[PDB]
Order: C-alpha cells, then structure tokens, then sequence
C-alpha cells in the first residue's frame, strides 16, 4: 500500500541527482527524497508540448 | 508498427560536399530514432541517438535533426571514412520490436 | 581491454539444437544488460534476445519467441544461450552485444559488440 508518485517538470540534466543521498540543487533546496529510498523514477521528453 | 521510409534510394556526390539524407518514419516516435552506419562488411556503429545527440567518438561534422515523422542526416565533409551504407532505427511497444530501413548507399 | 568474445559456432542439421557462449571481461559482468543480435548473410541486424542486469526478465523479439533461451552465470561471468528447433532462416552472424545503461531498465542501446559467430545450418 501507500504508493506515493510524484510529477515534475523539471530541468533535461539535473534529472540524474534526483536518486537517494544524492546532493547539488534541488537535493537541497527544492526536494529531499528520503535516504536507502527503495523507489522507482521515471522520466520522458516532454518539450513537445 | 513503424516502418521507415528512407529517400534518396541512393547518393551520388563528390567528397568535400553537403550530403544531406532523409528518413521518414511512418509515424511519431517522439525523439527517439537511431543511425547506424555500416561500411562494407564492417560492424555497425552507432552514430546519432535521440535524433540529435551526436554519439561519444563521432566527430562534429556528422549532424542529424528531426522529430516525429521528419529525420534527416547531414555530412559536412565526405571522406572515404564515411563513405558508407546508412540505416535509421527505432523501438516499439506492439509487438515490441525494433524496425530498420532499407538502406542508403553513398558513391563519389 | 573492455570487450565480449562469443563463442560455441558450429553447423548443425535442421531441426536440431545447439548451445552457444558469450564471455565478457574488462568490467563488472553482473552490473550491465546483455543482448544478443543476429545479422543474417548479406542482411541487417535483427534483435534476437535480451537479459536485464539482475537476471530477472527477459523478451524476445518474435522470429525466435519461445524457441532460445538466455541466462547468465555470473560465477564465471558469462553468458549463454541456449538453442531449439533451428530453421533454415536461422543462419547468421550472432554478434553476442552488452546494453548501453548501466542500471536503467530502457533497453535501448548496443554500446559494445562481439566479434560476432557464424553459425549455418
């Protein structure tokens, strides 16, 4: 249960620092995601629209 | 299913020109499409993903641009390194798969 | 000196099976995708299977659902395939390939190929 997903927007390079104890800018000031975090993360091109 | 349509059916041109091929995919794949360049009896190497990410190893006078149903390569400088056959690619979901062109040959 | 060698070419009668070997070596085998791709005489490359990093899914593309089966032993990291009920079409040139991500699930992209194995029947 509890299955929590997100949806972001977010900038093509900085998608990689977005994974478990993991720093630069949005690690810090915009998200945290939690440490040893067993989750999924997916991602796709959406300048199309 | 996607099947790509590739135009010229071939290239005849002198080295140190513009060589500029099409591909028209059958239908939106977003960004996703490959070239593979194949020298006679050579091993393919990649040389564009994302249909227009330049592949590590490619020097700079290899370009390609497109998105949907609208891909093409361009060569700035033809050299008998890149004299060569030419293929684009792509994946899918059903049947999951991959489909190939036809082809493309270049000659002096 | 970051390559794979396939091996376990031969010529078999139709209808038989045969067992064919990928070994890899200069990196990590067990922290990469495998691919094997089959370029049949004269033709273009033809996704034949693939394995994920931790061994817990495969697909096939059609021409051979059901019919090969891949598997990896990390113990001497290597890989294998084995064979079943082989046709005429099957001759080619299995290029054993590694994935091109290190741990994403895409499945895209070859980025390092065998020497390639012929293999006729």
């Amino acid at each position: 249960t509890n299955v929590y997903a997100d949806s972001f927007v977010i900038r093509g390079d900085e998608v990689r620092q977005i994974a478990p104890g993991q720093t630069g800018k949005i690690a810090d000031y915009n998200y945290k995601l939690p440490d040893d975090f067993t989750g999924c993360v997916i991602a796709w091109n959406s300048n199309n629209l | 299913e996607i099947v790509l349509t590739q135009s010229p059916a071939t290239l005849s041109l002198s080295p140190g020109e513009r060589a500029t091929l099409s591909c028209r995919a059958s239908q939106s794949v977003s960004t996703y499409l490959a070239w593979y360049q194949q020298k006679f009896g050579q091993a393919p190497r990649l040389l564009i993903y994302d249909a227009s990410n330049r592949a590590t190893g490619i020097p700079a006078r290899f370009s390609g641009s497109g998105s949907g149903t609208d891909f093409t390569l361009t060569i700035s400088s033809l050299e008998p390194e890149d004299f060569a056959v030419y293929y684009c690619q792509c994946r899918s979901n059903w049947p999951p798969g991959i489909t190939f062109g036809q082809g493309t040959r270049l000659e002096i | 000196q970051v390559q794979l060698v396939e091996s376990g070419g031969g010529v078999v009668q139709p209808g038989r099976s045969l067992r064919l070997s990928c070994a890899a070596s200069g990196f990590t085998f067990s922290s990469y995708g495998m691919h094997w791709v089959r370029q049949a005489p004269g033709k273009g490359l033809e996704w034949v299977a693939v394995i994920w990093y931790d061994g817990t899914n495969t697909y096939y593309a059609d021409s051979v659902k059901g019919r090969f089966t891949i598997s990896r032993d990390n113990s001497k990291n290597t890989l294998y395939l084995q064979m079943n009920s082989l046709r005429a079409e099957d001759t080619a040139v299995y290029y054993c390939a590694r994935d091109l991500a290190y741990r994403d699930y895409v499945w895209r992209y070859f980025d390092l190929w065998g020497r390639g194995t012929l293999v006729t029947v």
